[PDB]
């Protein structure tokens, strides 16, 4: 019971760590569009 | 709560080096651009 | 102060050499002849290695003691291992959602590293 | 794997990378008898029912109710004799219990901060790491934007 929640915890830990992630990754990849594309377009 | 911040220690810890290594070999390769763009710009007063 | 197989509170607590941890007489002897080893450790251990080292005030309507005692104790235990079984099930189930969640996160991140980094490639090229 | 928590200082992203990760998952998609009873019991919700009988019974019954009479008296003088030895020491007994109880709950929580110590200790820990680094990208940031227009103010 004790043993399965440690896996649990550290999962659900790490997958909102690992969340954020993407989160941080999706506004990056973003800004590297408009930048790119208003650079193009000029 | 323990062992999950015991575990969020060692994991993070490995992946800091990971991003670091990323955006300093991503660092040197734009130090490159920035390295030759002057040379040609140099070369503007050799022709003069 | 209790017992490290059954969460009792022991009235002959005794202690094992290979790993200091004090278990009731009986529930140690027991798991010795089922596998002769230390329950926590898994280390080898034998009846003769162990080494041994409280008042209940029976409440005043102490009939009862065979009827109405002796059957809270027994729904007691049959409910809580049922319910503890319940337990044991839906935290399998839930780490299934947890696993596939993150394998789900890393196909993500595995993804966007190939999209950023080329978005960033693409800037530097973009000058020349 | 790396995301700075104490660096990074909204609701609505992880609502949005929620709405990624899930994407990514629509693809994706020993005992004897005691525990046969035990189930049983705890399944259908139904405790074995034990002897009403010494609590009621009835006078002038037969030979069974002269049985029935005579567990009354001898139970009683048991009942008698088991309220005697309570009384004789009495509230002693139940007050050295009550410091046996005292011992047991201190040692809890002196566990609760062993734990509470070395679980703000292990993120003390981690706070330092999230404050180097997240200069470092900073630094590194700055320098990225600095290529960027001086790449182009060249051409």
């Amino acid at each position: 019971l004790d043993s399965l929640t440690k896996k649990l915890s550290t999962v659900m830990y790490e997958r909102d760590a690992a969340k954020l992630v993407a989160a941080q990754l999706l506004m990056e990849k973003n800004e590297d569009s408009k930048d790119l594309p208003k650079s193009s377009q000029q | 709560m323990c062992s999950t911040l015991c575990h969020h220690s060692l994991p993070a810890l490995i992946e800091g080096q990971r991003k670091y290594y990323a955006d300093y070999y991503a660092y040197r390769q734009e130090i490159r651009s920035l390295e030759g763009r002057r040379k040609r710009l140099q070369a503007m007063l050799n022709s003069s | 102060m209790l017992c490290a197989i059954s969460g009792k509170v022991p009235r002959r607590p005794v202690l094992s050499p290979k790993s200091r941890t004090i278990f009731e007489k009986s529930l140690l002897e027991q798991y010795v002849k089922d596998t002769g080893n230390d329950p926590i450790t898994n280390e080898p251990l034998s009846i003769e290695e162990i080494v041994e080292i409280a008042q209940q005030a029976s409440l005043t309507e102490s009939i009862p003691n065979l009827l109405t005692s002796l059957q809270n104790e027994w729904d007691a235990i049959m409910l809580e291992n049922f319910k503890l079984r319940s337990t044991l099930d839906s935290l399998t189930k839930k780490l299934s959602t947890v696993m596939y969640e993150r394998d789900a996160a890393k196909l993500v991140a595995a993804q966007l590293l190939m999209e950023k980094n080329e978005d960033s490639k693409d800037l530097p090229k973009s000058s020349q | 794997m790396d995301g700075l928590s104490f660096v990074d200082k909204p609701d609505g992203y992880k609502n949005e990378i929620d709405q990624l990760v899930k994407k990514e998952f629509a693809n994706i998609k020993a005992d004897n008898s005691v525990s046969t009873l035990t189930n049983a019991l705890y399944t259908e919700y139904l405790k074995q029912r034990n002897n009403k009988k010494r609590r009621t019974p009835d006078f002038n019954d037969d030979d069974d109710t002269l049985f029935l009479e005579e567990y009354r008296r001898k139970y009683p003088r048991i009942d008698t004799s088991r309220y005697i030895p309570n009384e004789s020491s009495e509230v002693s007994l139940l007050g050295i219990v009550d410091s046996y109880l005292k011992h047991q709950e201190i040692v809890l929580d002196t566990l609760l901060p062993q734990t509470v110590s070395n679980q703000w200790r292990i993120n003390n820990d981690y706070i330092r790491q999230t404050c180097t680094i997240v200069e470092e990208m900073n630094i590194q940031q700055r320098k990225q934007i600095n290529d960027l227009e001086i790449y182009r103010k060249r051409l």
